């Protein structure tokens, strides 16, 4: 009879893996403090890991890898991708991206100014966007000066001006892929991701009216007129995604799109592995990763940022949480397909 | 990668390698000792008192 | 040298006790004559812990045998192991306490607790470091029950620093001699929750259930019932009578079991408990289930009533320490919510390597748990149910007792039973 | 020369410091009776292992160790034991009754009677040092008397030494080899009083010494004696340079020096490798870098934590066997190209560097196997901060319910040394995340 806990309430996902425990009636949940346990769904600040690996007697696991962070911050990701050899300053597939400190408080000001005046005289394309409340702007003046006004890190990426418009409707979007990666750090792709679009016509004459540059589902259900006219939710999926790149372009999501996609997941996952991984350590993690990318009119892929604790399409909740059972869970804590991941190889 | 003060001798040796650059008193004692030598004292007292009635 | 005193008193505690030193002493190796006749040096690596050594290599157990009737402690010298213990030792008046608290702590039992404490003081004079003392007694009676209490209320006053430890026979209706032992078990109770340290809880009922129910023994004895306590005693004591890190002696076990002073009764437990498919061998796994099996525990108390705030458990016999963590660990991770988990790793496991007599290997028990608070009840409820019409109150206040000190043992008890009430929450 | 005293305090500090001597002896050649065939100076002499040893007219090389128990049930197996004659009875000292694992009653009841008694006997090991450096301190955080009466102790040692360095070892309770309940509150309350008292202080986790055991020498269920010979090897290691000709940390000063530049945060990790089975039929000697990358895999350390998520504040290599400063500096070299190995901005990145040419002694029939070379990696890491919060969350979960506290305050302790000591805790985590995260 394996036992886990649950410290966070508001996880979606884990509450239907916790749900789905409980349904093999092999698993049983204790109390939230109670030190006995086999797997452990922690918080998502200040997880307490130097507590885990210290029962006598209980392999002890937990959904969260220490030291993770460093890829799911936006200002961490920018340092790590500048500052990692495996990484490189010229990796091609992540925007040109400068940390920013409010004058408040290293600081990438003067080097972000040498490359926008560098944009700016040579008559390209001078759109940078600011986030941590976000902020498009072609003007560097009002991007350092809305910063100053918060209190919090911030970062100035270059702003795709040549995204990949969907067809009707002229209008932006991004790709969501669910990555697994267990104790052993085998690295699982989700076969099923989610394009979170746009229902407004991308527009490049006003980022003023940020409603069709911004394709949070949030934005899109709050601040857009067309919700829910092209698909439902603003969520197209990738059966629907192959068959308009064929139909359109000619190509298949695969070629054209989820090469990169793999290609940047290994990249960022293999660079911290040393860092994180749980290989000779007294507890074994695994985390569920939200990795966010942007298509420009290039068929070239933008990684945009790392989500640490993801949140997961209404469709999809069953399909994934099953699989995180089935290979992060029980290959640790076995019980009594056609898998549904893409397993990325790669060297230890 | 620097090795600096280098000593040699019969039984082995020893150098450095730099990668990077950069009270209570005795008579306070007594007191806190005699102090709950004197709490133990009133409690066993609190007990016999107890016990005679 | 941590030596230990034994006192014995009435009745049940002289029959109880005298099994005890019958079962340890074959352990010992000691003979009824008090010659020692082992095979291996851990039989007498502690002995000095219960036993005396006298001219001629000579052991005597360090008991005092106390009654106000001399007839059971003649049956005691006459019975098997009756001239191992010292003649001094015995100590008995001739009136009887008529099963009356009151005659055995303020009148019969008075004019003889005197003399009983000279001895007592005797055996303490020749101890290199006396540990404590262990009372074994019923509640249920007069002279175990008022006079007993009575001992320990006069040995706290002139040993105020030593452990005072008991064996406690707690009454039943189901196997009672006299209607008034929920009386004398209430006004004992409040005695042992001031001036003991350790108190084990021993219901005559569950001894009752388990000869019967467990052991199929269609009649069961107070003989029967006593086997059953010799068997726990001698498993408690495992760890002060032979060499261990563990609950080495009274003190440092009264450490770990006891998170709050008026809290320390606790329910003991057995295992194997075998009718006669009694040649079998018994896993490490079927073991360690049984000895947590509310089948196998001497309380009357079901666990799944309460919380464990401690248990210690002591496994004898040649056996895979290894396995024994597994299956402990694995008793606990599978129980979690029995176990208060403000006091990490309160379950504490023993190992020794000599089994007892007639056993490949065997567990015992120890548990401070809240469900103890079931017996108080019990008693509580049988007190009150005649106290309320004063009902049998003339035999006390005949003794110059008054109705004030049975409504001040009722609410003493009932506070018992609140305060376990609060931590089982 | 300066000599150095050991101190070994209750159950574990003694048991330990008898594995100790006993590999000291066999280290320095030194036979159970105290005799040394290869000291050509009869009687006196200003060696390296004098610190440790004084001499006798008879050539007799006894021990500059005093042992103090509260009962005597474990210094009589020394006073019985093979090296019985190394040691002269007033060396070792046992009480009547213990402390009960009740820190109370080992530093305020039982301390206050007996600690003159123990002092004296220092002050006649004092009296042999024409220049004594100060003292190493064995003993347990669980026990009453490793905890109570080693605080005692160092107060007092503080007061009639007072320029002399405190070192000390320590063992961290782990419920795997405990049958105590309140280790947890005699642990903190023991750092409490003893924190200003320690210069350094190496931490081993029983936790840790008991998984290397079953892991690296296969014992199922391992015992004090096998715990006890693996810590007296890392002992040795980190005590070489006070015994052996040497240039890194040759007097007890330099361990703070080198190892402590923040004096609240003076816990060092110990890493240790290799520690190969006796009983393998014929292990592969390890390389220098192989066994240098050891040091920074948490399977080898006294504490189980780890030191990708702090900072070091100090890094020393203390080596023993065949190795030559060529083969470190490639080994370190790889490690930092591979390893997550953060330093503190304030503090330089760097290692230093010790080589003794012996290798290490084994004890005949011991468990560990002889090795060509081995390496102690002793690194002030923030990591080790994870042992203090798991121990001041066990305290805080029993003493919200007041758990056993009547224990403590019936001793003549008053409750409120609880809270201080806890918030003294509570301080020094603070003090280790200060240091270590961003
Ligand atoms: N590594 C190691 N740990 C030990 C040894 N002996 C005891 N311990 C640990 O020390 C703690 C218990 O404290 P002890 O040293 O035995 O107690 P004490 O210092 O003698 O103090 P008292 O309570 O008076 O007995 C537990 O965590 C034990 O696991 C030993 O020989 N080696
Ligand atoms: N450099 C860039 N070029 C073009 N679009 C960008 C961009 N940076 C951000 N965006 C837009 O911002 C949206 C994502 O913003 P971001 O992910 O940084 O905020 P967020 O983290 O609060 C949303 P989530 O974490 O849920 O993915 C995307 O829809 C994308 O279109
Ligand atoms: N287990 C057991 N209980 C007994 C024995 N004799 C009496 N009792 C119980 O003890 C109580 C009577 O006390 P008793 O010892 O006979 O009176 P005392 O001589 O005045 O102490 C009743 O609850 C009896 O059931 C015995 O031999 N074994
Ligand atoms: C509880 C109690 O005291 N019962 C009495 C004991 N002694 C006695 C003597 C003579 C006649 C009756 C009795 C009954
Ligand atoms: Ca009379
Ligand atoms: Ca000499
Ligand atoms: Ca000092
Ligand atoms: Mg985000
Ligand atoms: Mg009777
Ligand atoms: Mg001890």
């Amino acid at each position: 009879m394996y036992t886990f806990v649950v410290r966070d309430e508001n996880s979606s996902v884990y509450a239907e893996v916790s749900r789905l425990l409980l349904a093999t009636g092999q698993w049983k949940r204790l109390r939230k403090d109670n030190p006995r346990f086999n797997l452990m769904l922690g918080e998502r600040n200040r997880l307490p890991f130097g507590r885990l690996g210290h029962e006598p007697g209980l392999v002890q696991l937990v959904n969260y890898y220490r030291g993770a962070d460093k890829l799911c911050r936006k200002a961490s990701l920018v340092k790590l991708i500048k500052t990692s050899p495996e990484l490189s300053e010229s990796c091609t597939w992540f925007p040109e991206s400068y940390v920013i400190y409010p004058t408040n408080l290293t600081d990438e000001r003067e080097v972000f100014l040498a490359a926008y005046n560098r944009r700016r005289e040579g008559r390209e394309g001078n759109v940078w966007i600011a986030k941590s409340g976000i902020l498009i702007s072609s003007e560097a003046s009002e991007l350092l000066d809305f910063i100053d006004e918060q209190g919090q890190v911030h970062v100035i990426q270059k702003y795709l001006e040549k995204p990949l418009l969907l067809e009707p409707g002229h209008r932006k979007f991004d790709i969501r892929s669910w990555v697994l990666v267990d104790h052993l750090y085998n690295i699982y792709l989700y076969r099923e991701g989610v394009l979170r679009t746009s229902s407004e016509p991308y527009n490049s004459a006003n980022f003023q009216d940020k409603t069709c540059h911004l394709t949070n589902h949030c934005i899109q259900k709050e601040y857009s007129k067309n919700y829910g006219r092209y698909e439902e939710g603003n969520e197209m999926f990738f059966e629907e995604f192959n068959q308009y790149l064929m139909d359109a372009l000619n190509t298949t999501l695969e070629n054209s799109i989820l090469l990169q996609i793999k290609h940047i997941i290994r990249s960022c996952l293999m660079c911290i592995e040393p860092a994180i991984s749980t290989k000779h350590l007294h507890y074994q993690s695994f985390q569920l990763f939200g990795f966010d990318f942007m298509v420009d009119e290039e068929l070239k892929v933008w990684l945009i940022e790392v989500n640490g604790a993801p949140a997961c399409a209404q469709k999809l909740y069953a399909e994934l949480c099953q699989g995180i059972v089935d290979v992060a869970i029980s290959s640790v804590f076995p019980l009594a397909p056609t898998s549904i991941f893409i397993k990325l190889h790669h060297h230890h | 990668m620097e090795v600096i003060e280098l000593n040699k001798c019969t039984s082995g040796q020893s150098f450095e390698v730099i990668l990077k650059p950069p009270d209570p008193s005795l008579e306070e004692i007594q007191k806190k000792l005699e102090a709950a030598e004197e709490r133990r004292k009133y409690q066993e007292a609190e007990l016999l008192k107890h016990l005679a009635e | 040298m941590r030596e230990i005193v034994h006192i014995q008193a009435g009745q049940c505690g002289n029959q109880i006790g005298a099994k005890f030193w019958e079962v340890i002493s074959d352990e010992h190796g000691i003979d009824p004559t008090g010659s020692y006749h082992g095979d291996s040096d851990l039989q007498l690596e502690r002995i000095n812990v219960y036993y005396n050594e006298a001219t001629g290599n000579k052991y005597v157990p360090r008991a005092i045998l106390v009654d106000l009737e001399p007839g059971t402690m003649d049956s005691v010298r006459s019975g098997p192991f009756g001239q191992i213990f010292r003649p001094d030792n015995f100590v008995f008046g001739q009136s009887g306490a008529g099963n009356n608290w009151a005659k055995g702590h303020y009148t019969e039992g008075a004019e003889l607790v005197d003399s009983v404490l000279d001895v007592v003081r005797k055996e303490s004079e020749s101890c290199d470091c006396l540990q404590g003392f262990q009372l074994t007694h019923s509640l249920g009676g007069g002279t175990g029950s008022g006079m007993g209490t009575l001992l320990i209320s006069k040995i706290r006053e002139e040993y105020p620093d030593r452990i005072m430890n008991t064996f406690s026979v707690m009454p039943s209706p189901k196997v009672s001699d006299t209607v008034v032992e929920p009386y004398n078990a209430t006004l004992s109770v409040h005695q042992l929750v001031e001036n003991t340290d350790e108190t084990y809880c021993i219901d005559n009922e569950a001894l009752y259930d388990i000869c019967f129910r467990t052991l199929k023994l269609t009649t069961p004895t107070y003989g029967d019932l006593n086997h059953l306590v010799s068997a726990t005693m001698s498993g408690v004591t495992t760890c002060l009578r032979f060499p261990g890190q563990l609950n080495a002696d009274l003190r440092k076990l009264a450490v770990n079991m006891v998170p709050f002073p008026r809290l320390h009764f606790f329910m003991p437990g057995f295992a194997p408990l075998t009718s006669r498919q009694q040649y079998r061998a018994l896993t490490v796994p079927e073991l360690t289930q049984q000895m947590f099996d509310s089948k196998n525990m001497m309380a009357a108390c079901d666990p799944r009533h309460g919380r464990y705030l401690t248990v210690a458990a002591i496994f004898r016999g040649r056996m895979s320490m290894k396995e024994v963590d597994e299956q402990m660990l694995n008793v606990q991770n599978k129980n979690s919510s029995y176990f208060v988990e403000w006091i990490p790793n309160n379950v504490k496991t023993a190992v020794c390597d000599i089994p007892p007599r007639g056993l490949k290997m065997s567990a015992t028990f120890i548990g401070n748990s809240t469900a103890i608070q079931e017996l108080f009840k019990r008693i509580s409820e049988q007190f009150t149910a005649m106290f309320r019409r004063k009902a049998f109150l003339h035999w006390y206040t005949g003794e110059g007792m008054d109705e004030m000190e049975f409504t001040e043992a009722e609410s003493n008890m009932n506070d018992l039973v609140s305060e376990y009430q609060q931590y089982q929450d | 020369m300066r000599e150095c005293i050991s101190i070994h305090v209750g159950q574990a500090g003694v048991q330990i410091g008898n594995a100790c001597w006993e590999l000291y002896c066999l280290e320095h050649g030194i036979q159970p009776d105290g005799q040394m065939p290869s000291d050509k100076t009869i009687g006196g002499g200003d060696d390296s292992f004098n610190t440790f040893f004084s001499e006798t007219g008879a050539g007799k090389h006894v021990p500059r160790a005093v042992f103090v128990d509260l009962e005597p049930t474990v210094i009589d197996e020394v006073r019985t034991g093979t090296y019985r004659q190394l040691f002269h009875p007033e060396q070792l000292i046992t009480g009547k009754e213990d402390a009960a694992n009740n820190y109370a009653r080992g530093h305020y009841t039982i301390g206050k009677e007996i600690i003159d008694l123990v002092l004296d006997r220092i002050r006649k090991l004092a009296d042999q040092c024409t220049g004594l450096q100060g003292f190493l301190v064995f003993h347990s955080f669980g026990g009453g008397t490793g905890s109570g009466f080693t605080s005692l102790l160092m107060e007092r040692l503080s007061v009639d030494y007072g320029k002399k360095s405190k070192l000390e070892f320590s063992i961290y309770p782990a419920p795997q080899v405990s049958t105590a309940v309140v280790e947890p509150y005699n642990s903190i309350l023991t750092t409490h009083t003893t924190l200003e008292h320690s210069d350094c202080a190496f931490m081993v986790d029983n936790e840790a010494i008991y998984d290397i055991c079953r892991r690296n020498l296969d014992i199922e269920r391992p015992t004090y004696t096998n715990l006890n010979r693996l810590i007296s090897q890392i002992v040795s290691s980190i005590t070489a340079s006070l015994r052996f000709d040497g240039a890194l940390n040759v007097d007890l000063t330099e361990f703070q020096t080198n190892l402590v530049p923040y004096p609240r945060i003076h816990f060092p990790l110990a890493t240790y490798a290799p520690v190969i089975s006796a009983e393998k039929a014929y292990h592969e000697q390890l390389s220098v870098a192989e066994i240098t990358n050891a040091c920074f895999e948490p399977a080898n350390q006294m504490v189980k934590c780890d030191p990708r998520h702090g900072k070091y504040m100090a890094c020393c290599l203390l080596y023993r066997g065949d190795v030559v400063p060529k083969d470190v500096n490639a080994a370190i070299a790889t490690i930092k190209t591979k390893r997550s190995i953060q330093f503190v901005d304030w503090c330089p990145t760097g290692f230093k560097v010790g080589i003794n040419y012996q290798p290490p002694t084994v004890v005949p029939g011991g468990d560990l196997a002889k090795v060509q070379r081995a390496v102690c990696m002793l690194s002030n890491t923030t990591a080790i901060a994870e042992a203090w919060a798991r121990l001041d969350h066990k305290f805080d979960l029993m003493y919200a319910k007041r758990a056993f506290v009547h224990w403590y305050v019936g001793e003549g302790m008053e409750e409120g040394e609880f809270s201080e000591a806890r918030e003294d805790m509570a301080a020094l985590e603070k003090d280790y995340e200060e240091v270590g995260v961003d």
